C-alpha cells in the first residue's frame, strides 16, 4: 500500500487529542494561550507539531519531561480536580503571582494548574500543606521551583534570603534549593522555572513544605483509563 | 436506521431511591469494540446537555451519581441518589450510522409528601374595565401531586367555558406544582353576577377549599 | 468556554424562506463539525444535518435533504441554514450543536435554541394589566402579587420584576391558545410587612415588537 | 545515610543541627547532606 487519504482522523471511533500549537508541557501546565484543552475527554492518541509554538511560556525546564511523555502514551483519560483550592492561601498572596512573559488579552497571566505564591505583608510564613489521595485511581501532581535573577529579587518577592522546598511522599524525599545565577533573557524574562512531577498512588499522601520560591499545584490530574496510545509528530489537521 | 424505544415513558421515584431508565435498539449499536450510544438530559426550559458518551464514560462536570451500563441492544442508566434537582427528560442516541435517531423521551417524576394547595381569589382590576373586558383568575401554588381538578361557581351555578388552565414543571427545590385557572370574560356577562369563587378537589384533603369574593365590597 | 449563540425568534408567512444563524467562539471552528436538530414542542428530536467547516463538506438526513441547506463562513466563524417552503408542520425550535467525533461521536455542547413559527397573523404588542391582592384575606405573614399579560404575538416574551431583584417566589406560566391569541400570567411571593413599603414593578419585554413596558402594581382600595 | 523526620529528631539522635557525610577514595569524591522533609509512613517508620 503506497496511497493514503492524507487526512488525520480518529481510530476506532474515539477522537484523538490534537494539540494544535501547545505541547505536552504547555497543556499539562495549562498555558493561557490554549485554554481549549482543559477538561478534555477520552482520546485515542496525541498529535502535536514537531516545533510547538506555545511551549513553556515562562522560561525554564521541565524535569523528567521525556519520562512524563512516556506515561502519556499509556493513558487514555485525564481529569482535573481541586487538590489545593485557591483562595485558601490566606497568608501568602496567590493572585498577584503573574508574569509579563505570558500574555492573555494583553494582560500578564500565568499557568492555570500552578499558582505563584509571593509575600503579602513583608512576611513569608512557612507552609505545611499535605494532600491525601482518597481517589481509587492513580493521581498525578506537578509543581515547580522559581529561580530568581539575583538576591535583590529574592528579598523583593519572598523576603527569605535562604529558601527551601521539601516534597515528601511514600517513595520520594526531596530537598530543593533555588540556584541563583546570571542568565540570558529568553521570552523577555531572565528568571527560570524548573517544574517537577510525580505519580501519587491511591491511599497515599504527598506533603509540601517551603518558605519561598515555591509553586503550589492548583489542579491535579486523575488517571481514569489506561490503554495504548502514541504521541505522533505531524502537521496534519482533522479530516472527519 | 436504528429506531430507539425507551421505557418506561414516565418514571416516578421519590428522593433517595435508585432510578433505572432503559432503552433498546433494533440492531446492535456496538461496533469497533465499543457500543456507540450516548445519553442526553434536557432540563425544562433549557437546552439538552451530554451526560454519558459511548454508554459507559461520564462527562466531566456530571456528578458521579449518574451510572450508565449496557451491551449489545439494551442499555440502562441509574442515578444514586435522586434529589429535587433531577427532574428532566432523558434521551438515548445511537451513532452507528447516519441518520442519527433519538429516543421518545422520559419524564422523571418525583414522589413526596402531599401538599395542600394555597388557593387565593383575585378580582379583576379597574384597568381591565377600561379595556372593555374582564378576567378573574384563581391561583393555586405549592401542592402535590399534579392531579387536581379546578371548578368554577357563578352565583351557585356551575359554568364551563373560558377555562384556561396552564400547567407547569415540577419545582427543583421543593418539588411542587402550580396552577392558574383563568376565566376570560367581558362586558355582557360580568355585570349580571356577583359571587365568583374557585374550589379545587384534592386527594390531600377531603373537602374542596373555597375562596370567594363579591363585587360590592 | 465554547458557548455558541444563535439568532432571535423568527416569524414568517408559510411558503417563504428563512435563514438562521449560529455564532461560534472559544474554540477552533475548523476542527469540529457543526450539526443542527429540530424539536417539535419537546415530543422528540430528529437530526437534520451537519457541515464540516474545514472544507464545506455537508451531510443531510433524507427527511430534510429536499430543502435544508448548510453554509459556513470561515471569515466570521458562523454557520447558517436555509429553509424552503415553510409549513405549519415546521413550527418548532432548532438547536446548533457541534459533534465532537466523526460520524461516530457525540454532540458535546448545545446552543441556546432559536424557535420559529409561521402564521398569517400579524404581530400584536403585549398589554399587561394590574392584579392587586385581595384586601379581605390579608395575612400578616404572607401575601401574593402578580400581573398578567394579554394580547401579544408571537412567542416568546421574557418577564422580570424590579430588575430581577427578587428570585424566591418567581413563577412563570406557559401561554395557552385562545382564539389564536397568546396569553400568560406570572406571580411571586412577597412578605406582607414589606408591601407596600417599597415600590413593586413588573416589566415585560417583547423582542419582536421592541416594546418596553414599565408598570406599577397599585394597591387595591375599597 | 539516615534522613530524619524533622529537626527535633536530628538534635535527638545526632546533636548536630547541620551534618555532612564525606566519602573519598581514589576515584570518588562525595559530600552527602541529610534531606529533611515530611514523608508518609511505610513499614511503620517515616524516616528513610
Ligand atoms: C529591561 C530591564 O530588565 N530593565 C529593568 C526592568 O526589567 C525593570 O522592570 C522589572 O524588571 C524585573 C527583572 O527582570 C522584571 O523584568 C519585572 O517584570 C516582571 C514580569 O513582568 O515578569 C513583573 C512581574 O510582576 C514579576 N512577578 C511577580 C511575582 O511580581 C516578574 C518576575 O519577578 C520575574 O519574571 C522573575 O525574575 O517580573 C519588571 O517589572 C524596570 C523597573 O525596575 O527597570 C528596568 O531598568
Ligand atoms: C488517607 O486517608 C485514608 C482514610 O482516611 C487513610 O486510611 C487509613 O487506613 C488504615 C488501614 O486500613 C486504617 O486503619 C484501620 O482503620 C479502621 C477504621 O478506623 C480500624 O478499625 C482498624 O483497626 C485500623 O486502625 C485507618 O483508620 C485509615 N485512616 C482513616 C480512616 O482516617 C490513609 O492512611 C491516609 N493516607 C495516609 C498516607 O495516611
Ligand atoms: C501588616 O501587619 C501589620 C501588623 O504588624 C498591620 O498593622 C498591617 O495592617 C498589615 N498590612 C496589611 C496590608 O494589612
Ligand atoms: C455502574 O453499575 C454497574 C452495574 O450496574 C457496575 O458494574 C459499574 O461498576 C458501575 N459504575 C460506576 C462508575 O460505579
Amino acid at each position: 500500500e503506497k496511497k493514503h487519504n492524507g487526512k488525520l482522523c480518529d481510530l476506532d471511533g474515539v477522537k484523538p487529542l490534537i494539540l494544535r500549537d501547545c505541547s505536552v508541557a504547555g497543556w499539562l501546565l495549562g498555558n493561557p494561550m490554549c485554554d481549549e484543552f482543559i477538561n478534555v475527554p477520552e482520546w485515542s492518541y496525541i498529535v502535536e507539531k514537531a516545533n510547538p509554538v506555545n511551549d513553556l511560556c515562562y522560561p525554564g525546564d521541565f524535569n523528567d519531561y521525556e519520562e512524563l511523555k512516556h506515561l502519556l502514551s499509556r493513558i487514555n483519560h485525564f481529569e482535573k480536580i481541586q487538590i489545593i483550592p485557591k483562595s485558601s492561601w490566606s497568608s501568602h498572596e496567590a493572585s498577584l503571582g503573574v508574569s509579563s512573559a505570558c500574555p492573555y488579552q494583553g494582560k500578564s497571566s500565568f499557568f492555570r494548574n500552578v499558582v505563584w505564591l509571593i509575600k503579602k505583608n513583608s512576611t513569608y510564613p512557612t507552609i505545611k500543606r499535605s494532600y491525601n489521595n482518597t481517589n481509587q485511581e492513580d493521581l498525578l501532581v506537578l509543581w515547580g521551583i522559581h529561580h530568581p535573577n539575583d538576591a535583590a529579587e529574592q528579598t523583593k518577592l519572598y523576603q527569605n534570603p535562604t529558601t527551601y522546598i521539601s516534597v515528601g511522599t511514600s517513595t520520594l524525599n526531596q530537598r530543593l534549593v533555588p540556584r541563583i545565577a546570571t542568565r540570558s533573557k529568553v521570552n523577555g524574562q531572565s528568571g527560570r522555572m524548573e517544574f517537577f512531577w510525580t505519580i501519587l498512588k491511591p491511599n497515599d499522601a504527598i506533603n509540601f513544605e517551603s518558605n519561598g520560591n515555591f509553586i503550589a499545584p492548583e489542579y491535579a490530574y486523575k488517571i481514569v483509563k489506561k490503554g495504548d496510545s502514541t504521541i505522533m509528530k505531524s502537521e496534519l489537521e482533522y479530516g472527519n | 436506521d436504528i429506531v430507539l424505544t425507551q421505557s418506561p415513558g414516565s418514571l416516578t421515584v421519590s428522593l433517595g431511591q435508585r432510578a433505572t431508565i432503559s432503552c433498546r435498539a433494533s440492531e446492535s449499536v456496538d461496533n469497533f469494540g465499543k457500543s456507540f450510544m450516548h445519553w442526553y438530559q434536557q432540563k425544562p426550559g433549557q437546552s439538552p446537555k451530554l451526560l454519558i458518551y459511548r454508554a459507559s464514560n461520564r462527562e466531566f462536570g456530571i456528578p458521579a451519581r449518574f451510572n450508565g451500563s449496557g451491551s449489545g441492544t439494551d442499555f440502562a442508566l441509574t442515578i444514586n441518589p435522586v434529589e429535587a434537582d433531577d427532574v428532566a427528560t432523558y434521551f438515548c442516541q445511537q451513532s452507528n450510522e447516519d441518520p442519527r435517531t433519538f429516543g421518545g423521551g422520559t419524564k422523571l417524576e418525583i414522589k413526596r409528601a402531599d401538599a395542600a394547595p394555597t388557593v387565593s381569589i383575585f378580582p379583576p382590576s379597574s384597568e381591565q374595565l377600561t379595556s372593555g373586558g374582564a378576567s378573574v383568575v384563581c391561583f393555586l401554588n405549592n401542592f402535590y401531586p399534579k392531579d387536581i381538578n379546578v371548578k368554577w361557581k357563578i352565583d351557585g351555578s356551575e359554568r364551563q367555558n373560558g377555562v384556561l388552565n396552564s400547567w407547569t414543571d415540577q419545582d427543583s427545590k421543593d418539588s411542587t406544582y402550580s396552577m392558574s385557572s383563568t376565566l376570560t370574560l367581558t362586558k355582557d356577562e360580568y355585570e349580571r353576577h356577583n359571587s365568583y369563587t374557585c374550589e379545587a378537589t384534592h386527594k390531600t384533603s377531603t373537602s374542596p377549599i373555597v375562596k370567594s369574593f363579591n363585587r360590592n365590597e | 468556554e465554547v458557548h455558541l449563540q444563535q439568532s432571535g425568534p423568527e416569524l414568517v408567512k408559510p411558503g417563504a424562506s428563512v435563514k438562521m444563524s449560529c455564532k461560534t467562539s472559544g474554540y477552533t471552528f475548523t476542527e469540529y463539525t457543526i450539526h443542527w436538530m429540530k424539536q417539535s414542542h419537546g415530543k422528540s428530536l430528529e437530526w437534520i444535518g451537519g457541515i464540516f467547516p474545514n472544507n464545506g463538506d455537508t451531510t443531510y438526513n433524507q427527511k430534510f435533504k429536499v430543502r435544508a441547506t448548510l453554509t459556513v463562513g470561515r471569515s466570521s466563524s458562523t454557520a447558517y441554514m436555509d429553509l424552503r417552503s415553510l409549513t405549519s408542520e415546521d413550527s418548532a425550535v432548532y438547536y446548533c450543536v457541534r459533534n465532537y467525533g466523526s460520524s461516530y461521536g457525540y454532540f458535546d455542547v448545545w446552543g441556546a435554541g432559536t424557535t420559529v413559527t409561521v402564521s398569517s397573523a400579524k404581530t400584536t404588542p403585549p398589554s399587561v394589566y394590574p392584579l392587586a391582592p385581595g384586601s379581605a384575606a390579608q395575612t400578616n405573614s404572607m401575601v401574593t402579587l402578580g400581573c398578567l399579560v394579554k394580547g401579544y404575538f408571537p412567542e416568546p416574551v421574557t418577564v422580570t420584576w424590579n430588575s430581577g431583584s427578587l428570585s424566591s417566589g418567581v413563577h412563570t406560566f406557559p401561554a395557552v391558545l385562545q382564539s389564536d391569541l397568546y396569553t400568560l400570567s406570572s406571580s411571586v411571593t412577597v412578605p406582607s410587612s414589606t408591601w407596600p413599603s417599597e415600590t413593586v414593578t413588573c416589566n415585560v419585554a417583547h423582542p419582536a415588537s421592541s416594546t418596553k413596558v414599565d408598570k406599577k402594581i397599585v394597591p387595591r382600595d375599597c
